[PDB]
């Protein structure tokens, strides 16, 4: 039982992912930041605004079919 | 840009 999930990038460019509500976000962060070339943690993911931890799954954000995913660069000092 | 669908 999948769910797709979209990820905006800094650029507007898009990125789906076909995640299981059991999947740790950890997965889909570092794919992301993967197929970017950085680091995973020099990004910040944010689902309606708050911060997508590593062990968070799907099911403990509430998210649904089509939901969306921003990513920003992490802030600085 | 083509869609792009990874399967985790």
């Amino acid at each position: 039982e999948y769910i797709k999930l979209k990820v905006i990038g800094q650029d507007s460019s898009e990125i789906h992912f076909k995640v299981k509500m059991t999947t740790h976000l950890k997965k889909l962060k570092e794919s992301y930041a993967q197929r970017q070339g950085v680091p995973m943690n020099s990004l910040r993911f944010l689902f309606e605004g708050q911060r997508i931890a590593d062990n968070h799954t799907p099911k403990e954000l509430g998210m649904e079919e089509e939901d969306v995913i921003e990513v920003y660069q992490e802030q600085t000092g | 840009a083509e869609e792009r669908i990874i399967v985790l």
